[PDB]
């Protein structure tokens, strides 16, 4: 919760899970693919994530050990979403997070690639990108036309793919 | 006629002695959190620090 100062030295641990708890395979996506598919991880895995944090609230202070069985399932369902999005939308998911690794991982600067990614994932994986807590009479930010905050330079691959999706009639 | 008027004064002084012993008892008696501290917000439970809060932080 506080960060290490004044000569911290890092250390790691040559050990294993005990036999009591089964194997769980991990998430291997880094920040730009994780930030790219964050809304679709949240759209599919909402009741699993909320049961995990509700576990953590319910049995206070035990925490780690009494919530492992649902921390299993949140990781497995997010892995399901990520390979689902790989095998359907690999090239434009890659287009999106390759836009996102420039521009400080700001979602504000990658609108023309995220329109393509949202259209693919919505027609093929049937998951929708939504911002909750947003009452009506309020436009969502990634839908608006001519925003005030444009990026410095639009990425070339995504504006080329965006124009070709215009002329195909994809989007 | 004078014994009764002295018994009246003795009763009035024993009443003050009982009152004094009572009002001494009343201060050393423990008292509620709603009376000792502010009445509104009667629970001592802090639940303080509510922005970056962790689930599992309660007990």
């Amino acid at each position: 919760p506080r960060e290490a100062a004044a000569h911290w030295v890092p250390f790691e641990d040559k050990a294993n899970m005990p036999d009591n708890v089964p194997d769980v395979v991990e998430v291997g996506a880094t920040s730009a693919p994780l930030l790219s598919a964050s809304y679709f991880i949240g759209a599919k895995c909402k009741p699993y994530n909320d049961d995990f944090m509700l576990c953590r609230e319910e049995s206070q202070g035990s925490g780690a050990i009494d919530c492992l069985k649902e921390g299993r399932r949140v990781t497995r369902c997010a892995v399901s979403v990520i390979e689902d999005i790989n095998k359907s939308c690999l090239d434009e998911f890659r287009l999106h997070w390759q836009c996102l690794e420039q521009n400080n991982h700001q979602l504000s600067g990658c609108r023309k690639a995220e329109a393509l990614l949202n259209k693919c994932v919505f027609t093929k994986l049937n998951l929708e990108k939504k911002i909750p807590g947003l009452r009506p009479d309020e436009e969502p930010v990634f839908l608006k036309k001519d925003p005030w905050i444009k990026p410095a330079v639009d990425d070339f691959k995504s504006v080329r793919a965006y124009a070709e999706a215009k002329k195909n009639g994809t989007l | 006629d004078i014994l009764n008027e002295e018994a009246k004064i003795v009763q009035a002084l024993n009443n003050q002695r009982e009152l004094t012993i009572k009002m001494h008892e009343l201060k050393r008696e423990e008292k509620d959190y709603a009376h000792s501290y502010s009445p509104l917000f009667s629970d001592p439970v802090p639940q303080g620090g509510s922005i970056g809060k962790a689930p599992g932080s309660s007990r």
